[PDB]
RNA sequence: CGGUCCGGCCGGGAACUCAAAGGAGACUGCCAGUGAUAAACUGGAGGAAGGUGGGGAUGACGUCAAGUCAUCAUGGCCCUUACGACCAGGGCUACACACGUGCUACAAUGGCGCAUACAAAGAGAAGCGACCUCGCGAGAGCAAGCGGACCUCAUAAAGUGCGUCGUAGUCCGGAUUGGAGUCUGCAACUCGACUCCAUGAAGUCGGAAUCGCUAGUAAUCGUGGAUCAGAAUGCCACGGUG
């Protein structure tokens, strides 16, 4: 297989293959199946490509990948150009959305040095 | 236990069989206190052992127990600022507890991919003494016949 | 070690409560508040009139306040004369209708609310306190208390470091729920600070 | 954020906004209201937001609409 | 029809003191009387800090008991509803009742 | 009449009715196996019924209320042998030795304050 | 607490039902009705020109004799050092030490 | 038992569960052994309970000039057109790090989906708010009952039955961030909770060292409450399995 963006679908159940894309996750994945006409419980395998194309052609509806990361990404740069707090604090690798630096924020700030 | 001497609680009897020694085991797999999905894996290694080894499924768990069974251990105790290593001979009670406690800690600590596999394989293991649990046996036999003169 | 106060641990057992009105989540609230501010009104009026303790039911929308005072004659006065003045403004504290009722404290040497405010008393008129415990304790053994203990604490007569001096005769059973033990506080604002009494009376069991 | 009903905004710093428009842009508009949403009838002008002590001149533009005028005046000093 | 007298008070041996109270002046003045039927107390329990600064285990558990009688009244003849009226009951008791 | 007997461990209490021939079992309008998904749970409330003999000799309707699973089970296995006296009361020894006569008294222990548990004290810092 | 923090309650009250109780409740469910006025109310406007004090959530629930604004109990309307002050002498009806 | 819309639902029944007031019972009392014929201990009988039956409340004289002048009270000292008082905005939520207490994990004794059995104890009129309708949802509109063994919060989860994944940084695990929203509240930017969609960090069981618990205990699984407009992984409390 072969889906959206460059990406190669393991020979995994139709659902968990489908997240495997950057714009798709548990949501997407069973309404995408649902609006084709494919069941979620079924491999790569007996999926021929004209199953294959009406899904691309489903998925081709929401932003994925590439075409996403650089939207994600331009929402990041507008903010920090812009001069706010939630710009400043991706500027600074530190949490945006309130959470406590006093102490654990490892996840943004990354392994600590002494 | 300084000035209370406390004896032993009498536990009831296995659902199916009707053995104390089993009725033992299922509680020492048993965690969480959840006792049904403990009784579920010890019945299903057991179904999954007395036929992969000839049926006698009360003879099937015998076997494998003899070989992890042991009969002398140490007992850590400082005389004079030294911890000497004094051993004792281990009592029929504790003989059957011991042995069933590493049998579990063995299964526990393998690469299967479910309990009621692991605890066969090493029950398997233990019948032909062959496993970590012998093992663990050994171990301790090693440390009371070194430390032999401080009998 | 601390101390379980020995009224509160007795309410129910062999002590009866102060407030034994009946009330909702509602309005308990604001009748505690109304409870705490007549009693605070009586017993600034009432000071040199020995009351002892102060009794608060609510039968309806009314409110019916027992004092017990070993001196009835003085908070009742020339024929109700301080009563219908002290009425008068219990019901503006409370704002339903009031009815004050006067119970006699007959031997107040062996009641503690009085024995303590009598030693508070007391110091504040310069007295030894030595003196004043010595005196309560035995007025109240010879008057029939099959004990006492008297405790008064802080910067006694003065002193620059505060102690802790007790007085005791008798039989004091603590621990015994069964017990009649009358406890009450009490504190003598003097010079030199707070000097706080503590007296326990135990009058028989059951 | 907030419920959709109604965007909030000052009395006091509404009244400013139209006060600027018709009369011509003047010096740094001395606001604290921080709580605001920023409208499309304030790009172009100067609004001095407070951050607790100082009042920091912020020109407003197209990409502040839908903020808050909290966000562009910085209330910890960290050096 | 039927009145419903419904007791409520924090003291038990106060409740079935007034609860006989009603029950014998109605039974005296001729009436069809059910009960006392004893209702589940309430037990609002209240944990407070004992310390006045600090020391979160030094704790002091509290509760006020709400002891509910019911007394159904089936006659309301004129001998029993002017007894029960005229009845001096304690204060400490709280009664509620339902046409 | 019927015969009773009262039964109860833990929080669930349980009644039990005893009458002659047969052997149903019908727990709060349902069947034994309906009812109970544990085997072992299953085998309590048979035991009464090994040491006095019962395989289609006496019918018997019982329900119990709350509790849990060998909670309710429990209570029944009381109830039973409570039912079981009343219809003999030259049972009780056997009954004794068994050990179903004497009611389970052990109740779950109360939280305590400053414990985290009934009796499991937190975590202890020296410095 | 201090006389100001206690007066500056007596404030919260006396203002939560001039205007929030009787005016500004009328206000407030007009600015929830989908069904009438959608863009030209100014309610919500004229709602920020009423006293700050005057809402019911800018009170705080402080001890009725000390003004302690922590460890506070609705029942009885006091902190929990005074709750075990009245309870002690018996001022606190049908509360006493519990066991279970 | 009489009648069935098969729902204690309606006449009825006071038996039983249960509710809550009074009372009985357990005292080494009996028997046997050990023991200075004592105290006591061990074992047994009877008994629902046996050796203070289980749990709580109850904390002696005192020790640490231990903790609290910021609950309150108060000697002394200090400010008194200010150390007082009002208001807006900000901060207590900062973040190179170190320590303590917790939560969730690292999975197949497990994740997910569907079906389904069994609690206890609580809270409620400026409140709990059903049923019905709309929305994927958080919710919203409409609108009963209930100051409550009646009504509501409210479907207990573990467990069990069936199917799936098949030892993989994974259908484990859920952090962080983007987009869009909901509710409360004058007002959620700093700094709320929750929802939807998307993102899928670290971590495959923790070094030296160290903590709790002796039975309905530990371990685990839910439930409720106080505070509270809103804001629990904390605290207080409840039963299930064990
Ligand atoms: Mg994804
Ligand atoms: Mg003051
Ligand atoms: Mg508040
Ligand atoms: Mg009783
Ligand atoms: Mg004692
Ligand atoms: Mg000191
Ligand atoms: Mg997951
Ligand atoms: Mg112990």
């Amino acid at each position: 297989a072969r889906i959206a963006g460059i990406n190669i679908p393991d020979h995994k159940h139709a659902v968990i293959a489908l997240t495997s894309i950057y714009g798709v996750g548990k949501t997407r994945s069973k309404a995408i199946l649902a609006a084709a006409g494919i069941a979620e419980d079924v491999k790569i395998s007996e999926l021929s490509e004209g199953q294959i194309d009406t899904l691309r052609d489903e998925v081709a509806k929401f932003v994925v990948e590439g075409d996403l990361r650089r939207e994600i990404s331009m929402s990041i740069k507008r903010l920090m150009d812009l001069g706010c707090y939630r710009g400043l604090r991706h500027r600074r690798g530190l949490p945006v959305r309130g959470q406590r630096t006093k102490t654990n924020a490892r996840t943004r700030k990354g392994p600590r040095k002494p | 236990p300084r000035r209370r001497v406390i004896g032993q609680r009498k536990i009831l009897p296995d659902p199916k069989f009707g053995s104390e020694l089993l009725a033992k085991f299922v509680n020492i797999l048993m965690v969480d206190g959840k006792k049904s999905t403990a009784e579920s894996i010890v019945y299903s290694a057991l179904e999954t052992l007395a036929q992969r080894s000839g049926k006698s499924e009360l003879e099937a768990f015998e076997v494998a127990l003899e070989n992890v069974r042991p009969t002398v251990e140490v007992k850590s105790r400082r005389v004079g600022g030294s911890t000497y290593q004094v051993p004792v001979e281990v009592r029929p009670v504790r003989r059957n507890a011991l042995a069933m406690r590493w049998i579990v800690e063995a299964a526990r600590k393998r690469g299967d991919k479910s309990m009621a596999l692991r605890l066969a394989n090493e029950l398997s293991d233990a019948a032909e003494n062959k496993g970590t649990a012998v093992k663990k046996r050994e171990d301790v036999h090693r440390m009371a016949e070194a430390n032999k003169a401080f009998a | 070690g601390q101390k379980v106060h020995p009224n509160g641990i007795r309410l129910g057992i062999v002590k009866p409560w102060n407030s034994t009105w009946f009330a909702n989540t509602k309005e308990f609230a604001d009748n505690l508040d109304s409870d705490f501010k007549v009693r605070q009104y009586l017993t600034k009026e009432l000071a040199k009139a020995s009351v002892s303790r102060i009794v608060i039911e609510r039968p309806a929308k009314s409110i019916r306040v027992t004092i017990h005072t070993a001196r009835p004659g003085i908070v009742i006065g020339k024929k109700g004369e301080d009563v219908e003045k002290l009425r008068k403004v219990v019901a503006d504290i409370a704002g339903v209708p009031a009815q004050i009722n006067i119970a006699e404290v007959r031997k107040p040497e062996l009641d503690a609310k009085l024995v303590a405010d009598s030693i508070t008393s007391q110091l504040e008129r310069r007295v030894m306190f030595r003196r004043a415990m010595k005196r309560a304790v035995q007025n109240a053994m010879r008057l029939g208390a099959k004990g006492i203990k008297v405790e008064v604490s802080g910067r006694l007569g003065g002193a620059e470091i505060a102690r802790t001096e007790w007085y005791r005769e008798g039989r004091v059973p603590l621990h015994t729920l069964r017990a009649d033990i009358d406890y009450n506080t009490s504190e003598a604002h003097t010079t030199y600070g707070v000097i706080g009494v503590k007296v326990w009376i135990f009058k028989g069991e059951i | 954020r907030s419920l959709k009903k109604g965007p909030f905004i000052d009395l006091h710093l509404l009244k400013k906004v139209e006060k600027a428009v018709e009369s011509g842009d003047k010096k740094p508009l001395r606001t604290w209201s921080r709580r605001s949403t920023i409208f499309p009838n304030m790009i172009g002008l100067t609004i001095a937001v407070h951050n607790g002590r100082q009042h920091v001149p912020v020109f407003v533009t197209d990409e502040m609409v839908g903020h808050k005028l909290g966000e562009f005046a910085p209330t910890r000093t960290y050096r | 029809q039927r009145i419903r007298i419904r007791l409520k008070a924090f003291d038990h041996r106060l409740i079935d003191q007034a609860t006989a109270e009603i029950v014998e002046t109605a039974k005296r003045t001729g009436a069809q009387v059910r009960g006392p039927i004893p209702l589940p107390t309430r037990k609002e329990r209240f944990t407070v800090l004992i310390s006045p600064h600090v020391n979160k285990d030094a704790r002091d558990q509290y509760e006020i008991r709400t002891h509910l009688r019911l007394v159904d009244i089936v006659e309301p003849t004129e001998k029993t509803v002017d007894a029960l009226m005229r009845l001096d009951l304690a204060a400490g008791v709280d009664v509620q009742i339902s046409l | 009449n019927q015969y009773y007997g009262t039964g109860r461990r833990k929080s669930s209490a349980a009644r039990v009715f005893i009458k002659p021939g047969n052997g149903k079992i019908v727990i709060n309008q349902r069947s034994l196996e309906q009812y109970f998904g544990r085997e072992t749970a299953r085998m309590v409330v048979r035991q009464p019924l090994e040491l006095v003999d019962m395989v289609e000799k006496l019918d018997l309707y019982i329900t119990v209320k709350g509790g849990g699973i060998s909670g309710q089970a429990g209570a029944i296995r009381h109830g039973i042998t409570r039912a079981l006296m009343e219809y003999d009361e030259s049972l009780r020894s056997e009954l004794r030795k068994a050990g179903f006569v004497t009611r389970d008294a052990r109740q779950v222990e109360r939280k305590k304050v400053g414990l985290r548990k009934a009796r499991r004290r937190p975590q202890f810092s020296k410095r | 607490a201090k006389q100001s923090m206690k007066a500056r309650e007596v404030k919260r009250v006396a203002l939560a039902d001039k205007y929030f109780a009787k005016r500004a409740e009328l206000k407030a469910i007009i600015s929830d009705v989908n069904a009438s006025d959608e863009d030209r109310w100014n309610a919500v406007l004229k709602l920020q020109t009423l006293p700050r004090d005057s809402s019911p959530s800018r009170q705080r629930n402080r001890c009725r004799q000390t003004g302690r604004p922590h460890g506070f109990l609705r029942k009885f309307g006091l902190s929990r050092i005074k709750v075990r002050e009245a309870a002690m002498r018996g001022e606190i009806p049908g509360l006493k030490k519990a066991s279970w």
